[PDB]
């Protein structure tokens, strides 16, 4: 679901040649996220 | 009655000062075709007056 | 338990376990319920 | 594994109708050329009557996204619930539309059905959507999945119309549950596959298995 | 008769302004689309003679 986000925000910036600060802002968020996530992930698995 | 009274609700919500928003106006019309029977016995399409 | 999916038929018809197909308002009627049939074809969320 | 609808496949959107007890199974069908509206052909008869499915086949050539198409529109893949679609008629090369005609005496508010020639604008487009909640909103869709298919254009389903004693296809706020049946997915070099036309060549490409030319006494059987 | 004046109402209040118009938005040309699909300006003149 937060890739599906992401992708739709990127999709939504794509024609504008620069990224606002708010958005710089919501991508950093959604970014810490997935980052947690991977992170949890990967220590589900890690041992293996 | 009480479809005017939503639909009065609504409009309350969508319409501002003198001028629509768009973001509620659209999910309102948006919701509103998906559910028709809001739209009364009339405008139902098939079989309506 | 929990994880297999399993389709059920009548041995010596066999029919396949599927529900009815509930007619339009039904949703008026607020139904949670459909009634359930044996039908050779059957639908593909047949499982349980 | 189960089959996952991909781009560059062809398929067949199927509905079902229950007419005399008798459910039976319909492919949409357009000629494109000196009509471009969008029929029904049954197809359950079959072993007593051929159908007529080469104008029934449809190629999907893109899958996007909402957003992927308003920044396209402004300016192989798996199918995933949610996304935009776009059918191209393998025989005409036109594209499936919601036309902004309607001769639909019974609905007032439902539109026309039919092809178009350029892929240009939002009538081309269709967004499929789960008809059970079994499937959800990014799951590949799946092959035998009942499908709903909304016009990004007209905000309609398509729509089997059953009030008229014939059976007919048009855009409606009520909706209609379709399968996308596949005929062909990716083929190897050479390598026949069926419902293509081909000629028959008796020796050293000498001979061709043939009927008889117009106006022939033979009736050409 | 006050019910379907208020759903016309409620639709007209959703319809876009005009400056999205003339700028072409894609969503706002839908949604007007759609309220004349609905609405047929015959029955309009009708209603109001």
């Amino acid at each position: 679901r937060l890739q599906e986000s992401i992708s739709d925000f990127y999709w939504y910036y794509s024609g504008k040649d620069v990224i606002e600060e708010q958005g710089k802002r919501n991508f950093s968020k959604a970014m810490s996220v997935a980052k947690q996530v991977f992170n949890s992930l990967t220590e589900y698995i890690q041992g293996p | 009655c009480g479809g005017e009274r939503y639909l009065d609700f609504l409009r309350f919500a969508v319409f501002v000062n003198g001028e629509s928003v768009e973001e509620n106006a659209n999910v309102v019309v948006r919701l509103l075709i998906r559910k028709p029977e809001c739209f009364g016995p009339a405008l139902r399409g098939e079989g309506g007056s | 338990y929990g994880e297999s999916l399993c389709f059920v038929q009548h041995v010596a018809s066999g029919l396949w376990l599927t529900y009815a197909a509930p007619d339009p308002k039904a949703l008026r009627l607020g139904v949670l319920k459909k009634k359930a049939i044996l039908h050779q074809e059957g639908h593909m969320d047949d499982a349980l | 594994e189960v089959q996952f609808l991909r781009t560059d496949d062809e398929v067949v959107l199927q509905c079902s109708a229950t007419v005399l007890k008798e459910q039976l199974k319909l492919c949409l069908a357009a000629e494109g050329f000196g009509n471009r509206l969008c029929f029904l052909e049954p197809t359950s008869n079959a072993q007593n009557v051929p159908p007529d499915l080469a104008i029934c086949c449809f190629t999907l050539e893109q899958s996007l996204s909402v957003r992927a198409l308003q920044e396209m529109l402004a300016n192989h893949r798996t199918l995933l619930y949610g996304h935009a679609i776009l059918l191209r008629h393998a025989h005409s090369r036109m594209y499936l539309s919601c036309l902004t005609t309607s001769r639909s005496m019974t609905d007032k508010l439902a539109f026309d059905v039919g092809l178009q020639e350029d892929a240009t604008g939002e009538a081309c487009w269709w967004t499929m959507h789960p008809a059970s909640k079994q499937r959800s909103e990014g799951e590949k869709v799946r092959v035998g999945d009942d499908l709903i298919l909304v016009s990004v254009s007209s905000e309609r389903y398509l729509h089997l119309s059953t009030a008229s004693g014939e059976l007919q296809v048009d855009a409606s706020f009520m909706q209609t549950l379709w399968n996308m049946n596949p005929i062909c997915s990716c083929c190897e070099e050479g390598y026949v596959t069926g419902g293509h036309v081909l000629r028959l060549f008796h020796g050293h490409m000498d001979e061709c298995l043939t009927i008889s030319a117009a106006d022939s006494d033979d009736q050409r059987r | 008769m006050s019910f379907y004046a208020a759903l016309i109402d409620l639709l007209g209040r959703c319809a876009p302004e005009m400056h999205l118009i003339q700028a072409g938005k894609g969503e706002a040309l839908r949604i007007r689309a759609i309220l004349r699909s609905l609405v047929p300006l015959d029955d309009l003149v009708g209603i109001i003679s």
